């Protein structure tokens, strides 16, 4: 189950 | 920027004798960056039916790849894994060893 | 016993026209179970095993959804990336994260990983405590600390504590006819002439699972290294994993050698002589 938020380097 | 110079090795899925269907696997792993080409060949001759696994890696970032074609022994028919990649001037090629 | 959930993002970029490629997999211990590719028709997280197929349209919609907006963050990063390091708008360039889960014999949360990087070399990553970062240059520092303002490691330590080891439990149930049988290898050994006074013997692993496992030759009840080869582990095709390991002796004295080998599959090591 893919994690729901994701942030940019 | 890294480059990684892939290992091969070519087998059967399961105990080859000759005339009993089976598939022939080309396991390429170690390599970096990702695009890589990869043929399995019959008779020197390259075999146009053939599925490949989806693209991962391992823990030291370095890509693995499956390739595999349906196949069938025979006393006297040759198979090899073909590979080239940005790391080799001259494509690499690997004979199967059943008799491993 | 133990268990773990693990998914692996890779991004390349494609310079002179268009979006990066992109590709997904999740894997459950050494099994795939999901997909997805941008250079596939679908635009869709697919199924890669039969025991996630039972999941609903809204596991597949909400999956797909996290799954796009993942790839227009690697998007977005390859660019930022490609500023820090000051280069060129020419070369291709890859981005790579993996991240997942593991429990032990109960199930429990035991240990949770995520991780970046970038042409292949480490970026960023999270400790083990799963509170800070570690930064393995200054480009990476500057992304740490915007990660740190932000509170990423907050929010990705309730999913690993928390939601993944939940689906973890939901699929080792749901799956248990493959997810929980281990198979034991099949062994056997074989045996090859190479002058007239020296032979190889070689032993062999099939069709067993999980991958892990361990292949060694004795000599009069010693370890032994030397004159002895060992094959990585790879893959069979059919969700099974092969290894072999060889040893040189002398002719006639093939029977000082005992092959040993070591599975979750085997209550006790296995042990081999010619």
């Amino acid at each position: 189950c893919i994690n729901g938020v994701v942030w940019t380097v | 920027m890294i480059q990684r110079t892939p290992k091969i090795q070519v087998y059967s899925r399961h105990p080859a004798e000759n005339g009993k269907s089976n598939f022939l696997n080309c396991y390429v792993s170690g390599f970096h960056p990702s695009d890589i080409e990869v043929d399995l060949l019959k008779n020197g001759e390259r075999i146009e039916k053939v599925e490949h696994s989806d693209l991962s890696f391992s823990k030291d970032w370095s890509f693995y790849l499956l390739y595999y074609t349906e196949f069938t022994p025979t006393e006297k028919d040759e198979y090899a894994c073909r590979v080239n990649h940005v790391t080799l001037s001259q494509p690499k090629i690997v004979k199967w060893d059943r008799d491993m | 016993g133990s268990h773990s959930m693990r998914y692996f993002f890779t991004s390349v970029s494609r310079p002179g026209r268009g979006e990066p490629r992109f590709i997904a997999v999740g894997y459950v211990d050494d099994t795939q179970f999901v997909r997805f590719d941008s250079d596939a028709a679908s635009q869709r997280m697919e199924p890669r095993a039969p025991w996630i197929e039972q999941e609903g349209p809204e596991y597949w919609d909400g999956e797909t959804r996290k799954v796009k907006a993942h790839s227009q963050t690697h998007r977005v990063d390859l660019g930022t990336l490609r500023g820090y390091y000051n280069q060129s708008e020419a070369g291709s360039h890859t981005v790579q994260r993996m991240y997942g889960c593991d429990v032990g014999s109960d199930w429990r949360f035991l240990r949770g990983y995520h991780q970046y990087a970038y042409d292949g070399k480490d970026y960023i990553a999270l400790k083990e405590d799963l509170r800070s970062w570690t930064a393995a240059d200054m480009a990476a520092q500057t992304t740490k600390h915007k990660w740190e303002a932000a509170h990423v490691a907050e929010q990705l330590r309730a999913y690993l504590e928390g939601t993944c080891v939940e689906w973890l439990r939901r699929y080792l149930e749901n799956g248990k006819e493959t997810l929980q049988r281990t198979d034991a290898p099949k062994t056997h050994m074989t045996h090859h002439a190479v002058s007239d006074h020296e032979a190889t013997l070689r032993c062999w692993a099939l069709s067993f699972y999980p991958a892990e496992i361990t292949l060694t030759w004795q000599r009069d009840g010693e370890d032994q290294t030397q004159d002895t080869e060992l094959v990585e582990t790879r893959p069979a095709g059919d969700g099974t994993f092969q290894k072999w390991v060889a040893v040189v002796v002398p002719s006639g004295q093939e029977q000082r050698y005992t092959c040993h080998v070591q599975h979750e599959g085997l209550p006790k090591p296995l042990t081999l002589r010619w």
